């Protein structure tokens, strides 16, 4: 894809200068997909997860807005993907070929998310515009509002890296670990605290999203009942 | 009749935002409310009843499908037939649109019958 | 004959906290406990039986929806009919309410019949 | 009357891209649109009807398997029997192929009867 | 006759460690072996048969709940009726305990009938 | 009459690698190809038919259990009965073994009848 999208509550006037920063140094792909390295876990992932499907961002905004005690405003930033953006499917195939297992729970999870992972921090010149999502509480609608445009867009018009994430840690066997999800089967690494939400030392006081285990939910949708 | 018949309306790119289940008389039912979206596209409410309609044979196939469309949040296409449910209270609280079809959308176009 | 009569109570903003399944007098049953929104009130317990009362047709759909809402922990509205399951031990153990309906709740409004 | 006959055509390495559920006459039906994971060739559309054709017994095993493969996105093999459906609107909208078999396809070789 | 009856032994904080399915005579059966989370006691086995004993109505609900608990691996309370299966080879390879109930354990307290 | 009988063979530490569903003479069928871990060789193919053999009552229980075992990809034990299917075309296509039991293996000892 050419453009990814990320929902962040910080206003564009602070994101266009600070951008998105890496949480920690957990480069494991197995932890990132299930969210053990993201805000639902150690909170030290080396990848910033952004979706290319516009409906997924609406899903994140809806999940955070229709929650009754999340006090904040959400902004959908569109980001120009470059050679540091990787689709999780090419790397899942490679990791599964080197002596690892990705169950159908983690295979049906990327299919629902259209995740693209950035190995390094999203530089402020990679974000083109920020649309202020407006939540009409009386109607209960999430609609696009003032769509500000960043002036630092380089406009190289590049594309994502269609290869595999380099230097992937060796997969761990017999993980038997949970997959953190929120909202309408929105994976972890998509929540607000799934990135470095500490600018100038202070932290934005918003809700800690409760994540549920996606494996029973994926089994529920697969089995139909 | 058929889901793709002429007397069936369809709304594409809709996301099931609200799910409701219950029983009416002696038939189980489920209703789906789609996202308001934008413009003048007011949310579409479509209900299906297990043992009273004419779309009985497909009631289960919507039921498991709509649920997975509600859980996954996928943009889909809803085929509904208006003025099927006749109970005044049911039409006032829920809608009279019968859920008769569900299709997966892939941006561009949506799979399933048209026109 | 509907989860919308005056005899049906509903509790919104609830989250299914606990799930229990068993058999009671050759009737399979499932009970759901909602602990959220305790305050001064007690957690709400709703029990539905597979072959008892007038809510037999909607037992399966209610069971699937309760499981779906439990595995996701989503804020949901519970429609219950009080004063059923006249077994004294069953009441003192789990509840005397019948799970007649489940609806999705989204902060501002909740789907399904009201009042 | 088997998914191994000379009259059954199979396409391997397919991936179920789109799903559709509805009702035709008095029978529920589901259609799957699969695109080859190469980018070349027309998509394959396979439909199964609950109460029609000779493939009724396997309908319920193809509905939960295609939905299994649509959610997972695994590379699969689709066994269809062409020219089954006759209602001109149905073929012109969805397909005439009947979904009579589904298999898991691997990188080297893919499961199921061959030739 | 009831899961919470006096003849039923309940074991709390027991994660379902192993799952087995098969057929005994003309009845599909499933067995679950549960061990204590904090390495205590002896790991108990509970079996349910689809067409034997008086626990036939709850076989399906018990099977789906046992599968859910095995996928999530959550601390749950089992309700077993001792000395239900009589054939000797079944007792040597599996238990005589019948799986009659399942409930969820939420930290301190557990749902379901007690005592 | 039981998956623990002497006539029943079983293979431990198997992982379901391939899945196939279809129809055969008015009977829905599913076949699983399980491979030894670490790749010793000799894959085992086990098939179950909905309306053939003496294993109808446990067909569905083995279907939804195989699918789950295919979803998780865990080390499992397969209980099969050799020489059940008689159709030579079917035998050469998939197998003659009948899937009669499925068990969970914990890499220490597989839970189920042993011989």
């Amino acid at each position: 894809i050419d453009f990814v999208y990320r929902v962040d509550p910080n206003p564009p006037d602070v994101i266009f200068r600070d951008g998105f920063s890496l949480l920690g140094y957990n480069r494991d792909l197995q932890q990132l997909i299930s969210g053990r390295s993201c805000a639902g876990g150690s909170s030290d992932s080396r990848y910033i997860v952004t979706t290319s499907d516009i409906n997924k961002t609406y899903a994140i905004a809806r999940a955070y807005y229709s929650h009754s005690k999340f006090k904040g405003n959400l902004y959908r930033y569109k980001i120009r993907a470059d050679n540091n953006f990787y689709s999780l499917t090419p790397s899942v195939n490679y990791l599964e070929s080197q002596g690892g297992h990705f169950n159908a729970y983690e295979k049906s999870m990327i299919r629902l998310q259209s995740e693209y992972v950035s190995t390094l921090s999203i530089l402020p010149e990679n974000i083109q515009k920020a649309v202020a999502l407006v939540y009409d509480s009386s109607t209960g609608q999430i609609k696009d509002g003032t769509s500000t445009i960043n002036t630092d867009y380089v406009s190289i018009s590049s594309v994502s890296n269609p290869g595999v994430i380099p230097f992937l840690p060796e997969p761990q066997a017999n993980t038997q670990q949970r997959i953190d999800a929120f909202g309408s089967l929105i994976s972890s690494c998509f929540s607000i605290y799934s990135v470095c939400q500490t600018h100038r030392g202070q932290k934005t006081e918003v809700y800690k999203m409760p994540f549920y285990d996606a494996r029973p939910v994926i089994q529920f949708i697969i089995s139909g009942n | 009749e058929w889901t793709g018949d002429s007397s069936i309306n369809y709304y594409s790119d809709e996301v099931i935002s609200d799910f409701h289940v219950g029983q009416f008389n002696r038939s189980a039912y489920f209703c789906i409310k789609t996202v308001k979206k934008s413009g003048e596209g007011t949310p579409i409410i479509a209900c299906a009843l297990s043992h009273d309609s004419k779309w009985i044979p497909s009631f289960n196939i919507m039921l498991e499908q709509a649920r997975n469309f509600y859980i996954t949040g996928h943009s889909i296409r809803v085929y509904v037939q208006p003025n099927v449910w006749s109970n005044k209270s049911f039409i006032e609280a829920l809608s009279s649109n019968a859920l008769v079809g569900l299709s997966s959308c892939s941006t561009s176009e949506c799979f399933g019958p048209v026109k």
